[PDB]
C-alpha cells in the first residue's frame, strides 16, 4: 500500500531539489553511491569537505547553461555539502524502497 | 507580319533613328506561356543597335515602333524569329514566340 | 518531363463584410453598385510584374 | 482574355473603377474612368453569395467606396443601383477583413484559427408556421375580447407616459392621438383590427402546440385594475386601467411560449412584407419600400427583439390571470501538427497550449503516420485530451480531468523512460476519476510522436513549444525539477509546421482499398485492353456505398490554332478524331452514371451531383454600339447523363476532333444532340461519376472505330501515329480524396487596413516583399 509518509514526501520534495543548484549533481550521485556502502552520516561529511573542487565545471555540456541561466535570477560553502548530503540521503532511502 | 499591343502609354514623341542603341527589359515565353528568358533575372538591361543585325528581326520590327519609357507587346512568327531550326535545347522548331519588352533609354 | 522551378511572388485578398444573393422569398435587393480608386504602384517590385 | 475600352492600360494611380451587380438577369459590367468597357459576365450559377473583392502583391495602395458616410463616389451610379454601405446587417459593423485565414498575429505570438461559420443564401427567406388551419375555438371567444381590451389599455398607458394626448386627428409632432379613448368607444375598424391581432395571438400560441384552457374560475372576478393618477386622464375624461398582473408569473413553458410567439409573429409579418416588395436596407426608404428591420428574427436586435417580446410576455400574463392556463464534415475540423523531422523516441518534453475560446479542442501527441480526415483520438495513431468537456481519447473516449475557461492554459509532458503521458491545467496536475495521475500508459515507443492540435469551428488557440524558455508561463511550477525540457530547445529556428487543407484532389486508388478494386485486363482478337472498377464489400452488413468520382491520369491536348471494316491508310494517317467508350454492367442504374470529361481544375466533390450543379459562365464582347460579335461558353465538366439513353449491358461512346475543338456523343452506336465547343489550348481528362448499385460497376474501353485513332495514340507521342490499342503502366485510374497536408509558410504578408475618413473611405496597404521558389508539374498544371 502507499502510506501518507511516502506521499507526503514526494509533495515536499521539489523544494528541497530547488534549494540546491544544478551545479551540484555530481556530488548528489558521489553521495549516493557512498551512502551504497555504511557510510557514517559524519563520515560523509568530512569526506566531501575535501573532494568540493569535483564540483561540475560551467564550461561543460550545453544542459547546464541554460539551466544556469534560470538558476540566477530566482529572487535571492559548507552548507553546500550539508544540503547535498540532506538531499541524498533521502534520494538512496527513497530509492531503496522502489 | 509583327503584331503588337499596347500596355502602358509612352512620351509618343521620341522614336529610335538611325545610329542610336536601345536599352531595354524584355520578358519571353512560348506560345503555351512557359517563360525561356528574362533579363530582369539578371539584374541587367539588354543594348542593340539597330542595322547590324545583332537580333532577330521580329524584335527589331516590334522596337522601331515603340516610343521612350512605352511598355508592350510582341508577337513573333516562327519564320521571322528561328524557323524550322530553333535554339537547340532552348526553343523547339517552328514556334511562335511572345515578348514583353519596356524601353527604358536611347543613345 | 522533368519539373520545372522558378520564383514566384505571394499574393493575398481584402473583402468587406457585406453579403448580397438571388432566393425565392428573399428580403434583399438585387442592383449593387461600389467603386475602388488606387493611389500608388510600383510596376516592378522584383523581377517579376 | 482581351477586352477593348478608350485608353486601354494596366490600372495605373487616379484611375477609379466602378463595378455593378444585377441579379435579376445574371451580369456583371465594369466602367473605367466613366468610361464604359466592352465585355460582360454573364448566365452564371447563385447558390451562394456575393461579395466585393480585392486582390494584390506588394507594393500597392487602394481605397474602397461605398458611399455614405463613407467613400464618395467620383460618379453618381446608373439608375436602379443601390450604394453597398446599404447591405449592413443589424447586428454587425462594418469593417475589412481577410478571407478564410488560419492564422493571426497576436499579443505573444500568432494565433491558430479553426473554420469559419458563414451565412447562406437561404437565411434571407422567413418560415412561419402560418398554415392554411384555422382554429375559431368558440370556447375563447370571450378572453379574444378581453385580451384586446387590455392590450389596448397598456398601449394607451405606454403612449401617455411618453407624452400623448388625446386629439381627433393624429399629430406625431403635438404626440395627439385619437385612439386614447376607451376600448368600446374606438371606430368599429379598429375595434375589429384589435380584436384580429388579439384572435391571432390565441391562434398562434394554439398553432405552438400549447393547451388553452380554464382552470381558476374565480380568478377573474379577483382582478384589480391599476389606478392611476388623474395626470394620465385625457381630455375626454379616459384614463387608462391595465390589469394588476403583478401577481402573475410565467411558467418555463410558458416563457418559452412567449419566445416562440414572438418570433413566429414577426416572421409572419416579414414575409407579408416580402410579399409586399420590401428589402432590406440600411436606411428607411418609403417610395422605395426599403425598411431598416426587414429581416428575420433570428438575426434582429435585442431592442426590439426585447420590446415585441414583452407585448407578448403581458398579454400570456393577462391570460393567466383570467383564469384560463397554457402549458460539410471535412470543413468542420482543423489539425496542426509538427513536421515528421522532428520526431522524437526518448527524452521527456515539454511544450503548452493555451485557449483562448471555450468551444472544441484537443491538444496531445500523435505518430508521423497520422490521416488528415479521421478525427483525433478515433485510432490508434494520437493520444489526446479534449478540453471541452473533460475526456480522454484514444480508440475511444473516457471520462478525465474537468472543463477549461478561457485563458486557460495546457501542459503536456510525455516520458520515454517510463511510457506514460501526463496532462497539467494552469500548474495542476490533472486527475484521473479512479485515483490514477498518468493519462496513458503501457506505451511502445514505436516510430516516434509529435505534438499536435485541432481547433473546431469559430476557435482559437495559441501553441508554444517552447523555444523561448521565459515565455512558458507554468514550467517552473511542474516539470522543471522532474527533469522535463521543452520541446524546441536549442534551435536556431522556428519550428516547422503542416496542416489539413480541405481542397479536393485526384490520387491514385491504393492497391489496398478495403472497398475499391481496379483490374487490368490484356486486349484480344475481339475486345480492346481495359480497365474494369469492382465492389468488394457489397451487400455485406459494412459495405460503403457513396458518390465516386473517377478520371484517367493522362490528358489530351488541342492543337495550338485551328484551321479556318477495312480502314484507308491515308484518311486514318491524315485524321484528327480519336475515340473512347465505357461500359456499364447490368445491375448498375444508368440512372447513376454520367460519362464524359474534366479540365484540370475541378475541386468539387459533391455528394447529391447533377449535372444542374455544374460550373458555368458565358462571355460576351461587343462594340461601342453594343453589337455583339463573340460570345463563349467556359466551364469545367463536360459530361452526359446516362438516364438520357435509358436487363442488358449500356455502352456509350465520346469523341473528339482536335484541330476544330468540337465533341460529340453515341449510345449503342446512335448519336445524340449534345456536343460541346473549346478553345485551342484547352487539357481534358477522361472521367466517370457512379453511385455502384452491383458488384461489378464500370469499365473503362481503350478501343477504336472505323477511320478513328485510339486515344494511346493522342496521349503519347512515340505512338502518334501507330492505330494499335495499347495500355502502358504509366496509365491508371485515380480518385478524388476531399482533404491532404500541406506546408505552412514561414513568413506572411503585412496588410495595414484604416478607416482614411468620411470623404476617402477605407484604405489598404502593403510594402515588404515576398517571394518563393515553386515547382511546376507539368502534366497537372499545378505548383
Amino acid at each position: 500500500q502507499t502510506s501518507l509518509i511516502v506521499a507526503t514526501l514526494k509533495k515536499m520534495l521539489p523544494i528541497g531539489l530547488n534549494m540546491c543548484a544544478p551545479t551540484d549533481q555530481d556530488l548528489i550521485m558521489l553521495a549516493k553511491t557512498r551512502y551504497a556502502l555504511k557510510d557514517t552520516d559524519e563520515e560523509v561529511r568530512e569526506f566531501l569537505q575535501n573532494n568540493l573542487h569535483l564540483q561540475g565545471k560551467v564550461e561543460g555540456s550545453p544542459s547546464l547553461r541554460w539551466q544556469m541561466a534560470l538558476y540566477r535570477g530566482l529572487p535571492g560553502p559548507e552548507k553546500i555539502v550539508r544540503r547535498v548530503q540532506e538531499v541524498s540521503a533521502v534520494l538512496y532511502h527513497l530509492e531503496q524502497t522502489e | 507580319g509583327v503584331e503588337i499591343e499596347t500596355i502602358s502609354p509612352g512620351d509618343g514623341r521620341t522614336f529610335p533613328k538611325k545610329g542610336q542603341t536601345c536599352v531595354v527589359h524584355y520578358t519571353g515565353m512560348l506560345q503555351n506561356g512557359k517563360k525561356f528568358d528574362s533579363s530582369r533575372d539578371r539584374n541587367k538591361p539588354f543594348k542593340f543597335r539597330i542595322g547590324k543585325q545583332e537580333v532577330i528581326k521580329g524584335f527589331e520590327e516590334g522596337a522601331a515602333q515603340m516610343s521612350l519609357g512605352q511598355r508592350a507587346k510582341l508577337t513573333c512568327t516562327p519564320d521571322v524569329a528561328y524557323g524550322a531550326t530553333g535554339h537547340p535545347g532552348v526553343i523547339p522548331p517552328n514556334a511562335t514566340l511572345i515578348f514583353d519588352v519596356e524601353l527604358l533609354n536611347l543613345e | 518531363l522533368l519539373l520545372q522551378t522558378n520564383l514566384i511572388n505571394y499574393v493575398t485578398s481584402i473583402r468587406p463584410n457585406i453579403f448580397v444573393g438571388r432566393a425565392e422569398g428573399s428580403t434583399q435587393y438585387g442592383k449593387w453598385y461600389f467603386e475602388v480608386m488606387v493611389d500608388e504602384v510600383v510596376p516592378f517590385l522584383t523581377a517579376q510584374a | 482574355r482581351p477586352v477593348t475600352s478608350p485608353g486601354q492600360h494596366l490600372l495605373a494611380p487616379e484611375d477609379v473603377v466602378s463595378c455593378c451587380l444585377d441579379l435579376s438577369v445574371p451580369s456583371i459590367s465594369f466602367r473605367i474612368n466613366g468610361c464604359p468597357v466592352q465585355g460582360v459576365f454573364e448566365a452564371f450559377n447563385l447558390d451562394g453569395l456575393f461579395f466585393p473583392v480585392v486582390s494584390f502583391s506588394a507594393g500597392v495602395k487602394v481605397r474602397f467606396l461605398l458611399g455614405g458616410r463613407h467613400g464618395e463616389f467620383k460618379f453618381l451610379p446608373p439608375p436602379g443601383y443601390a450604394p453597398c454601405h446599404e447591405a449592413v446587417l443589424p447586428r454587425e459593423r462594418l469593417r475589412l477583413e481577410p478571407i478564410k485565414e488560419y492564422r493571426r498575429e497576436g499579443p505573444r505570438g500568432p494565433h491558430l484559427v479553426g473554420p469559419s461559420r458563414c451565412l447562406s443564401h437561404t437565411d434571407f427567406v422567413p418560415c412561419p408556421v402560418d398554415t392554411v388551419q384555422i382554429v375559431l375555438p368558440p370556447h375563447l371567444e370571450r378572453i379574444r375580447e378581453k385580451l384586446a381590451e387590455n392590450i389596448h389599455e397598456l398601449w394607451a398607458l405606454t403612449r401617455i407616459e411618453q407624452g400623448w394626448t388625446y386629439g381627433p386627428v393624429r399629430d406625431d409632432n403635438k404626440r395627439l392621438h385619437p385612439c386614447l379613448v376607451n376600448f368600446h368607444s374606438l371606430p368599429e375598424p379598429e375595434r375589429n383590427y384589435n380584436l384580429q391581432m388579439s384572435g391571432e395571438t390565441l391562434k398562434t400560441l394554439l398553432a405552438l402546440g400549447c393547451h388553452v384552457g380554464m382552470a381558476d374560475e374565480k380568478a377573474e372576478d379577483n382582478l384589480k385594475k391599476t389606478k392611476l393618477p388623474k395626470t394620465y386622464m385625457m381630455s375626454n375624461g379616459y384614463k387608462p386601467a391595465p390589469l394588476d398582473l403583478s401577481h402573475v408569473r410565467l411558467t418555463p413553458a410558458q416563457t418559452t411560449l412567449v419566445d416562440r410567439l414572438a418570433e413566429n409573429g414577426h416572421n409572419v409579418w416579414a414575409r407579408d412584407r416580402v410579399a409586399q416588395g420590401w428589402s432590406y436596407s440600411a436606411v428607411q426608404d418609403i417610395p422605395a419600400r426599403r425598411n431598416p428591420r426587414l429581416v428575420p428574427y433570428r438575426l434582429l436586435d435585442e431592442a426590439t427583439k426585447r420590446s415585441n417580446r414583452d407585448s407578448l410576455c403581458q398579454a400570456v400574463r393577462t391570460l393567466l390571470g383570467y383564469g384560463y392556463n397554457i402549458e460539410s464534415r471535412w470543413d468542420r475540423v482543423r489539425i496542426f501538427r509538427a513536421e515528421k523531422s522532428y520526431t522524437v523516441q526518448s527524452g521527456r518534453w515539454y511544450f503548452e497550449f493555451e485557449a483562448v475560446t471555450t468551444g472544441e479542442m484537443r491538444v496531445g501527441w500523435a505518430r508521423p503516420e497520422l490521416r488528415p480526415d479521421v478525427e483525433l483520438g478515433a485510432d490508434e495513431l494520437a493520444y489526446v485530451f479534449n478540453g471541452h468537456r473533460g475526456q480522454r481519447w484514444h480508440l475511444g473516449s473516457e471520462p478525465f480531468g474537468r472543463p477549461w475557461q478561457s485563458g486557460d492554459v495546457v501542459g503536456c509532458m510525455i516520458d520515454l523512460t517510463e511510457n506514460t503521458i501526463i496532462f497539467t491545467l494552469n500548474g495542476e496536475v490533472l486527475m484521473s476519476d479512479s485515483g490514477s495521475e498518468t493519462a496513458f500508459r503501457e506505451i511502445e515507443i514505436g516510430d516516434g510522436f509529435l505534438p499536435v492540435c485541432s481547433l473546431g469551428p469559430g476557435q482559437v488557440g495559441h501553441l508554444n513549444l517552447g523555444q523561448d524558455v521565459s515565455s512558458l508561463r507554468f514550467f517552473a511550477i511542474c516539470g522543471l525539477q522532474e527533469g522535463f525540457e521543452p520541446f524546441a530547445i536549442n534551435m536556431q529556428r522556428p519550428v516547422t509546421t503542416w496542416f489539413s487543407k480541405s481542397l479536393p484532389q485526384f490520387e491514385p486508388v491504393p492497391p489496398e482499398h478495403p472497398h475499391y478494386e481496379v483490374a487490368r485486363m490484356d486486349g484480344t482478337v475481339d475486345t480492346p485492353p481495359c480497365l474494369r472498377l469492382a465492389h468488394r464489400t457489397w451487400g455485406s452488413q459494412n459495405s460503403l456505398v457513396e458518390m465516386l468520382f473517377l478520371r484517367l491520369s493522362l490528358p489530351v491536348q488541342f492543337h495550338q490554332h485551328f484551321r479556318c471494316n477495312r480502314d484507308d491508310p491515308e484518311i486514318i494517317l491524315n485524321t484528327t478524331t480519336y475515340y473512347y467508350s465505357v461500359r456499364v454492367f447490368a445491375g448498375q442504374e444508368p440512372s447513376c452514371v454520367w460519362v464524359g470529361w474534366v479540365t484540370p481544375d475541378y475541386h468539387q466533390h459533391d455528394m447529391n451531383f447533377d449535372l444542374s450543379k455544374v460550373r458555368a459562365v458565358t462571355v460576351t464582347m461587343g462594340d461601342e454600339q453594343g453589337n455583339v460579335h463573340s460570345s463563349l461558353k467556359c466551364s469545367n465538366c463536360y459530361m452526359v447523363w446516362g438516364g438520357d439513353f435509358v436487363h442488358t449491358d449500356l455502352v456509350i461512346g465520346c469523341l473528339v476532333d482536335l484541330a476544330t475543338g468540337l465533341m460529340t456523343f453515341t449510345a449503342n452506336g446512335k448519336e445524340s444532340n449534345t456536343f460541346f465547343q473549346v478553345e485551342p489550348n484547352t487539357k481534358l481528362f477522361p472521367a466517370v461519376f457512379v453511385l455502384p448499385t452491383h458488384q461489378n460497376v464500370i469499365q473503362f474501353e481503350l478501343g477504336k472505330q472505323k477511320n478513328i485513332m485510339p486515344l494511346s495514340a493522342a496521349m503519347f507521342l512515340s505512338e502518334r501515329k501507330n492505330p494499335a490499342p495499347q495500355c502502358p503502366p504509366r496509365l491508371e485510374v485515380q480518385m478524388l480524396m476531399p482533404v491532404s497536408w500541406s506546408r505552412m509558410p514561414n513568413h506572411f504578408l503585412q496588410v495595414e487596413t484604416r478607416r482614411a475618413g468620411e470623404r476617402l473611405g477605407w484604405a489598404v496597404q502593403c510594402q515588404d516583399p515576398l517571394t518563393m521558389m515553386a515547382l511546376h508539374i507539368p502534366e497537372e498544371n499545378r505548383c
